[PDB]
């Protein structure tokens, strides 16, 4: 039972690289996959993608991947992502979701493909205004 | 497969040097010698090549054995002898101190150490029937 | 993508009738599905996973299933608390890149 | 300890159940047995045969 808190708005003009953290705790972060999603007010949804965290391994989204990067730190059991090469359309509310997972440390690992929780909102201005 | 006729080359193993020449010789003689479905043409073909890969080794190997006792005088024969003398220098024993109480791999182990020597040796004692 | 032809697109109701949302697919789709919600101003909850049953630990009025493609989410009583969006999401390409969606757009009696 | 290498594929549940295999020797070569029936680990097999 992990909690989840989100960051604000940022201006900055396509490009930029920006850092923002759904910093998730409160109780074992193991047993629970995570992903992101974000969506502009009134448009479709950004779907970012799970990070296996017991292997530490993540994936993205077809036509993202080559300016993402998610990260979740086992050691102090966080997580980081950093943003770059953005576009200026892109200003979203951004979310973190989870699912209850199972006992990796014993190895067993459903991985299923729903988004059980949900975050709070995280915006990015992708411009100078 | 003609192959298999050097199993029989070591079928005789501890019968001793004088009777293991004895039943050699005498197995010179004896020694002497469906729906096949659409899958079924092309990887049976690549059975039959792996087979076919055996006879001919089989007599490949056996083509190169008689060749190499051209070198050595004799060929097509099965108890050869030639036109040098033993040397003294290759573990002396009595002529019946191995003919009646030892096996071959004894041999062996005995002069592993110079058969490449005596293997000369008979490829050049030739030469000099050439010349002469 | 899974070809969220959502029926109604936007639906303006009222409370307590039967919900059928249509967001179907093109492609051979399981049992993957997903639907969930996001009030005005607020933040999404889930409603229905599984794909095949209610969702868990949720107040399960609702019954988000159907046949196939065509998976209905079923709150027979709408309330004065789902004047909110409803969502359909898939998760099951493998190699695994997972997709998403864009739901529908839920409003209130608007005159 | 050094760097690693995720391999994302497809994995189809499929059918898996051993069988007898058996190793030959190539042709000029032999194998031999151990047919004795108290083979300590090590040691001269007093019977052997070939196949
Ligand atoms: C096998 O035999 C060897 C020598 O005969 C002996 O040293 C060894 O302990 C034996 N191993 C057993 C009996 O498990």
């Amino acid at each position: 039972e992990v909690q989840l808190v989100e960051s604000g708005a940022e201006v900055k003009k396509p490009g930029s690289s920006v850092k923002v953290s759904c910093k998730a705790s409160g109780d074992t972060f193991i047993r629970y996959s995570f992903t992101w999603v974000r969506q502009a007010p009134g448009q479709g949804l950004e779907w970012m993608g799970r990070i296996i965290t017991i292997l530490d391994v993540a994936h993205y989204a077809p036509h993202l991947q080559g300016r993402v990067t998610i990260t979740a730190d086992k050691s102090t059991s966080t997580v980081y992502l950093e943003l770059r090469n953005l576009r200026s359309d892109d200003t979203a509310v951004y979310f973190c979701a989870g699912v209850y997972e199972g006992e990796a440390d014993e190895g067993e690992y459903d991985n299923n493909g729903f988004l059980k929780h949900w975050g709070q909102g995280t915006l990015v201005t992708v411009s100078s205004a | 497969g003609i192959g298999a006729v050097f199993l029989g080359f070591l079928g005789a193993a501890g019968s001793t040097m004088g009777a293991a020449s004895m039943t050699l010789t005498v197995q010179a003689r004896n020694l002497l010698s469906a729906p096949e479905a659409q899958q079924h043409l092309l990887k049976l073909t690549v059975w039959g090549i792996k087979q076919l890969q055996a006879r001919v080794l089989a007599v490949e190997r056996y083509l190169r054995d008689q060749q190499l006792l051209g070198i050595w005088g004799c060929s097509g024969k099965l108890i050869c002898c030639t036109n040098v003398p033993w040397n003294s220098s290759w573990s002396n024993r009595n002529l019946s101190e191995i003919w009646d109480n030892m096996t071959w791999l004894q041999w062996d182990k005995e002069i592993s150490n110079y058969t490449q020597i005596i293997y000369g040796l008979l490829e050049e004692s030739q030469n000099q029937q050439e010349k002469n | 993508d899974i070809v969220m032809t959502q029926s109604p697109a936007t639906l303006s109701v009222s409370p307590g009738e039967r919900a059928t949302l249509s967001c179907r697919a093109s492609e051979s789709v399981s049992s993957d599905l997903a639907w969930y919600q996001q009030k005005p101003g607020q933040a999404p909850r889930l409603l229905i996973y599984g794909a095949s049953t209610r969702a868990t630990g949720v107040p399960a009025r609702f019954s988000g299933s159907g046949s196939g493609a065509e998976f209905t989410l079923t709150i027979s009583s709408l309330q004065s608390e789902d004047f909110a969006v409803y969502y359909c999401q898939q998760y099951n390409n493998w190699p695994p890149r997972y997709t998403f969606g864009q739901g529908t757009r839920l409003e209130i009696k608007r005159t | 300890n050094c760097n690693t290498s995720a391999i994302t594929q497809a994995c189809p549940k499929v059918s898996f159940e051993p069988i007898p295999i058996h190793y030959c020797a190539p042709a000029g070569f032999a194998i031999l047995k151990c047919k004795d029936k108290k083979f300590n680990g090590t040691g001269p097999c007093p019977s052997v045969s070939t196949v």
